[PDB]
RNA sequence: UGGAUGGAACGAAAAA
RNA sequence: UAAUUGCGAUAACGAACGAGACCUUAACCUACUAAAUAGUGGUGCUAGCAUUUGCUGGUUAUCCACUUCUUAGAGGGACUAUCGGUUUCAAGCCGAUGGAAGUUUGAGGCAAUAACAGGUCUGUGAUGCCCUUAGACGUUCUGGGCCGCACGCGCGCUACACUGACGGAGCCAGCGAGUCUAACCUUGGCCGAGAGGUCUUGGUAAUCUUGUGAAACUCCGUCGUGCUGGGGAUAGAGCAUUGUAAUUAUUGCUCUUCAACGAGGAAUUCCUAGUAAGCGCAAGUCAUCAGCUUGCGUUGAUUACGUCCCUGCCCUUUGUACACACC
């Protein structure tokens, strides 16, 4: 049986609180990709989405820096005339290749 | 009357009856064609039985399933079982078995589920656990 | 007007509470089980027991007593519910006919080891195959204990 | 060949269906549109909320031509889904009811569906006449 | 399958509501950081502003700027089912308010030091600093500082 | 494992003892005909006594067997 | 008095028991038998309740 | 898998299977440390690795390299994958599993 | 005249016995009949913790009773309708016979 | 016709 | 061998319990008996599309016929069958073929001798002894407490996001429960954003709830690596339901407020196939309240098929200053 002192103190200690956090927590790069789009960016989609084995949400954006939503957008726009082929629509996965 | 038969298909818990007459070569499951089994990934699993031993042995032939319970993987494979099981069977009591040597090797040659039903079943759940194996957790201070 | 499901439940707590009652009323006349028969505008009750002519008792008056028990605490109509009492067969050869004359023999003091092999002893004798005998608590000292008796042999499993 | 709506995809039939009853816009609107969830197990209206009754409408009534009867209680059932109760697990609520409901009246109006005897709603005369004339419609589009 | 390219019109972070709103997201929810505005508040505001929530905040004409704040201070008057509306019987005037940014904590305190000042349980264990919903407090909520 | 006990391994002991120019090396028939010349309570115990019996008999077929 | 058995027993533990040893805690309502569980395994054999797996 | 294999077939324009088929042959550790003793003292000793580990281990090492690599990432898992597969099949040493692999060899030869 | 009677018993072999000659008066009557339909039994469950205090390993028992339950229809003269009830009456055997 | 030693490990109030 | 289960050896011979044997349950039967409270086909009446026969529906007294799917009762079926290896050459073991089923087919139920100074006098109208018994420790009534919080630990529920979130569509189970001196389980119609309200209806039940149109799941979209459209603790305002009575909010609904958490240290739990794991549903308590338990089904992995190293268990030999027995 603890004495009537002993628990009190280890209370005390105990509201030291603050949380262990056995923890590292190294910052990131904090993108900021771009989400309105503009003309310089525009023609630079138009000379280079050529040249490209493959295309995609994700190959438009960690290359360039632009957004996902720019990306699905030129996508739809830039099939639409034609320059690269649909192979696969499906949802949350688009496959998209160069027109030779 | 008319040659016709009539078989089923089993998985899980899913059942699926198979009609099976002469005709001019419609499939149907419950009201439609074939080529509307849901699962946009299985459309080749059910299309297995017909393009194993080629279509044109459907020319002369029409089949129509009904399938129920079970879930949507096991509901397939009640179909496939089914048109199967349905096919033989019409080879059997109308056809000479002659084919049915080859179609039957064939089958089983390439899976034996298109024939013989799954004998995995279901455990029961016990106390002292969330399952049939596992248990809670112990904590011994 | 029930559903049969409560209906069967009802007829099984309809047996529990007269073989309840009837063990802790006839222990005395060698009660040995009871037996319920339903039929259109009767049901029937079979009592087991060895002092069967104590069951009825003079004139049948022991006999319509307990007709009268179950009919008024079971809400009965007059005519609808009768008692016979039959005289069991191979009296050794009933569990609880053995334990309660056991429990009698001890009330008027008999021994325990005679008791005991007095029983196992009746029931070898009446044509039985197996029997065995346990007796558990104050035995002539504080520490409680158990001993067991026991003749030809059982099973278990 | 002769053609029903069992016929067609389950997705493009209603696609055509909801954009068939657009240009006439007369089915209904019931007013307190593009404020409500469609169930107490939702979280956000419907982004679409250009619409999205058509399609109601188009799903309620081929499904009436799938069954033979059916009421609020059971519409109610199909559209509900798995609410998400905060910490607690999660769990099936059925949808609203006045959405169905306003949705059958309208398709009382319209004609496409009438009061069934032994409860329910049954697909009218000139109603199915409408769904499979949209169900070949639909699918001669691939020409 | 539209790209349309621009016009120098675009403006980042702006202000309003005593509030720095950021730009360059969707408008329905660039309004969510209005204090006391969520979810379906902001978005029943700009459907009631006949505004397409498609555009990025930063990206919007300011002439409707004002007319959706209009909308959100007396919302009742634009056909708001009054349903919507967070604050309602209150306690004085017991008409139908909806408090926002800065309204928000002062309307809290006020009425924690008039649930103080009538010395109620609730407003007691508000002033103690615990839990007021009927919570278990023996092993949750223990470095609630 | 695939052990079989005494109360098998006896019985067809038994029958092998006294039922020789009888059932033969077929199982099926050896089955049909335990049930008529022996009285078993289950038939899962009735199988087993008839196919220790024919894996007895076949031990016979080469030369004796002990006991 | 007209306050000795006041209190309403329409419903809560109290306004139920075991038929056999009036206890109110672990009773079995299920099917309407009305008994405590303890109770109940002493006469599940009369009653006609059996193991079988 | 069937949008990996299509991605595999987009770039590396040979067949797909065939590029798998080479990334598992092509992770698969030849050699690998276990505990070795009689007692007590029981050291990390080398051992050879049975074919059917070599291809069990391969698979895993594909699939939680790509698992982690999309984790937290922009890239697809489907996409992930396949950059995986390519990468072991052609041989980079860019790939998460040729790192494990070699690393085990490596630890392997130094402790034989 | 189209009457149904139901058995609803509790074991198997006095329900058989009674399922048995009641088909049986029938025949060698030569009445039309529809065969015995034989209803899928219920199975009755209770679940409890096998000691009567709390401590101890968390062992559960679980008990059943098996209701087996029949019916028949015929079509039947009243002289002979009275007497099928009259008869055929053995305990552990509930019995029903009602007309429409 | 064979072959391995191989780390550390204290204590348990009186009576029945 | 899973087994003092067997082959056998043998101062032992002949026996009994346990294991096994046994019972229930899940898998096979186009074979027996059948079945509007289960179906199927055809025939009538009838709706739509093409028309050339046809395809998909609706329809109780339109009948006729059958039992494959569903339900049971009686039975059959696997006994390691046949073949090839391997061992005194026996009990056995391994592989293949055939087969619905070849780890005692899978899972349980029952389960020996002797014990614990394990738990319970709060289950008992089962109890010995002690205490109290009328300003009672009996019983009853009102209001609080069992939740109370500076802290420590155990079983769990939510999550730290893209193998994702949100919105529309698609659309599938099984184990069960249900009202008589009663208010149960509710279909359908109407009102209401919602919770919910109101007018009717079937069922004492394979027929009615209920095809429990469940969830996870799929298909199109919006989002986009930002403590962000992740996460929903804390808190404010209003509307209902259960209950005499909800105030230290019973629960439900609507709006707003939007905290930790960026995969978790020493340590430690469960597990070999439909099993782990994910996902929900029914029942128990129940006037109302599941983050619990007992069962049920849906989706369905990885990694052994081994060993006594750690923790333990069975048999034999050996040592012992132990016998409440290595604490
Ligand atoms: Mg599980
Ligand atoms: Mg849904
Ligand atoms: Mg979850
Ligand atoms: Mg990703
Ligand atoms: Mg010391
Ligand atoms: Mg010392
Ligand atoms: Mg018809
Ligand atoms: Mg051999
Ligand atoms: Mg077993
Ligand atoms: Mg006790
Ligand atoms: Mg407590
Ligand atoms: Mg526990
Ligand atoms: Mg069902
Ligand atoms: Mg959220
Ligand atoms: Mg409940
Ligand atoms: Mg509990
Ligand atoms: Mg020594
Ligand atoms: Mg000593
Ligand atoms: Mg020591
Ligand atoms: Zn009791």
């Amino acid at each position: 049986q603890l004495s009537k002192a002993a628990k009190a103190a280890a209370a005390l200690a105990g509201g030291k609180k603050s949380k262990k956090k056995w923890s590292k927590k190294s910052m990131k790069d904090r993108a900021q990709h771009a989400v309105i789009l503009d003309q310089e960016k525009y023609d630079r989609i138009l000379k280079e989405v050529p040249t490209y084995r493959y295309v995609s949400v994700s190959v438009l954006v960690d290359r360039l820096k632009i957004g996902g939503s720019l990306a699905r957008i030129a996508l739809r726009h830039l099939e639409k005339e034609g320059i690269i082929k649909p192979i696969s629509k499906h949802s949350k996965q688009a496959i998209y290749t160069r027109a030779t | 009357a008319v040659p016709s038969v009539q078989t089923f298909g089993k998985k899980k818990s899913a059942t699926a009856v198979a009609h099976v007459k002469a005709g001019k070569g419609l499939i149907k499951v419950n009201g439609s064609p074939i080529t509307l089994v849901e699962p946009e990934i299985l459309r080749f699993k059910v299309y297995e039985p017909l393009l194993l031993v080629g279509l044109d042995k459907f020319s002369n032939i029409d089949i129509r399933v009904r399938v129920t319970g079970g879930g949507h993987v096991s509901q397939v494979y009640a179909i496939r079982q089914a048109i199967a099981k349905g096919l033989v069977a019409y080879h059997q009591k109308y056809v000479d078995e002659q084919s049915k040597n080859e179609l039957k090797k064939a089958f089983t040659s390439y899976d034996r589920t298109l024939l013989i039903a799954d004998s995995r079943r279901p455990e029961p759940k016990k106390f002292g656990g969330k399952g049939a194996r596992s248990r809670f957790q112990k904590s011994y201070r | 007007l029930i559903s049969k499901k409560r209906k069967l439940v009802a007829d099984g707590v309809f047996y529990a509470e007269l073989n309840e009652f009837f063990t802790r009323e006839l222990a005395e006349e060698g009660y040995s089980g009871v037996e319920v028969r339903v039929t259109p505008t009767k049901t029937e009750v079979i009592i087991r027991a060895t002092r069967t002519q104590d069951v009825l008792g003079e004139n049948g008056r022991r006999i319509n007593e307990l007709t009268l028990l179950v009919q008024k605490r079971f809400k009965y109509a007059p005519g609808t519910i009768v008692l016979y009492a039959e005289r069991v067969q191979d009296r050794g050869l009933s569990a609880v006919a053995q334990a309660e004359s056991m429990k009698f023999k001890l009330l008027n003091g008999l021994a325990i080891r005679r008791a005991a092999y007095g029983v196992v002893r009746y029931v070898m004798e009446s044509g039985a195959k197996g029997c065995e005998v346990v007796v558990s608590g104050k035995l002539r000292a504080a520490r409680a204990k158990a001993m067991k008796f026991a003749d030809g042999f059982l099973i278990h499993s | 060949p002769g053609v029903s709506v069992r016929d067609v995809a389950a997705q493009d039939f209603i696609n055509a269906y909801a954009s068939f009853l657009q240009r006439q816009g007369k089915l209904e609107v019931p007013g307190y549109v593009d404020i409500v969830k469609t169930s107490s197990g939702n979280e956000m209206p419907p982004q679409d909320a250009e619409g999205w009754f058509y399609k109601r409408a188009a799903s309620v009534a081929r499904h009436i031509y799938m069954r033979k009867q059916v009421g609020v209680g059971k519409l109610n059932k199909l559209y509900g889904g798995a609410k998400s109760r905060g910490v607690r697990p999660y769990k099936h609520i059925d949808a609203s009811g006045s959405i169905n409901r306003k949705v059958l009246q309208a398709l009382e109006k319209i004609g496409i569906v009438e009061i069934s005897p032994k409860g329910g709603r049954r697909i009218s005369e000139n109603g199915q006449r409408d769904l499979d004339r949209i169900a070949a419609q639909t699918l001669e589009e691939d020409e | 399958s539209l790209v349309v390219q621009e016009q120098g019109s675009f403006q980042h972070i702006l202000r309003l509501l005593n509030t720095n709103v950021d730009g360059n997201i969707k408008i329905v929810y660039a309004l969510t950081t209005i204090k006391g505005v969520g979810r379906r508040y902001s978005n029943l505001v700009c459907k009631k502003a006949d505004v397409d929530l498609h555009k990025r905040a930063g990206e919007l004409t300011q002439e409707e700027l004002e007319r959706i704040v209009q909308i959100m201070q007396n919302p009742t008057h634009y056909k708001i089912p009054a349903w919507f509306l967070n604050r309602q019987n209150d306690i004085t005037d017991g008409k139908d308010y909806h408090t926002l940014a800065n309204n928000v904590e002062s309307k809290l305190r006020d009425d924690l030091e008039r649930l103080k000042k009538i010395r109620a349980h609730r407003g007691i264990r508000h002033f103690w600093g615990l839990r007021v919903r009927g919570q278990h407090t023996k092993t949750t909520g223990r470095r609630r500082a | 494992g695939r052990v079989r006990t005494k109360t098998v391994k006896r019985a067809s002991k038994a029958l092998i003892e006294r039922y020789y120019p009888k059932l033969t090396l077929d199982f099926q028939t050896n089955k049909r005909l335990c049930d008529e010349i022996a009285t078993i309570q289950s038939k899962r115990l009735r199988n087993k006594i008839a196919g220790y019996t024919t894996h007895l008999m076949k031990r016979i077929q080469k030369g004796p067997v002990r006991g | 008095e007209n306050v000795w058995f006041s209190h309403p027993r329409r419903y809560g533990k109290g306004s139920r028991q075991c038929r056999v040893c009036s206890s109110h805690t672990g009773l079995i309502r299920k099917y309407g038998l009305n008994i405590c569980r303890q109770c109940f395994r002493e006469k599940a054999n009369d009653i006609g309740f059996n193991k079988f797996r | 898998i069937k949008h990996t294999l299509d991605i595999i077939n987009v770039l590396t324009d040979q067949n797909p299977i065939q590029v798998v088929v080479d990334a598992i042959t092509n992770t698969g550790p030849r050699e690998d440390t276990t505990r070795v003793g009689g007692g007590g003292a029981a050291r990390r000793q080398a051992v050879d690795v049975s074919p059917l580990r070599r291809v069990n281990q391969a698979i895993a090492l594909l699939t939680i390299g790509a698992r982690e690599a999309a984790f937290r990432n922009i890239k697809t898992i489907a996409e992930t994958l396949a950059e995986e597969l390519i990468n072991a099949a052609k041989g980079s040493s860019t790939s998460y599993a040729i790192k494990k692999k070699d690393e085990l060899e490596r630890v392997a030869k130094s402790n034989r | 005249i189209k009457i149904r009677i139901t058995l609803t018993s509790t074991k198997v072999k006095q329900l058989e016995n009674v399922s048995s000659n009641i088909v049986k008066n029938a025949e060698q009557h030569n009445l039309v009949k529809k065969g015995p339909v034989r209803l899928p039994t219920k199975v009755l469950k209770i679940s409890t913790r096998k000691t009567p205090n709390g401590e101890g390993s968390k062992t559960w028992e679980t008990y059943e009773m098996r209701i087996h339950k029949r019916y028949i229809d015929l079509e039947a003269p009243v002289q002979i309708v009275k007497r099928i009830t009259q008869i055929t009456i053995e305990p552990g055997v509930d019995v029903e016979v009602v007309v429409a």
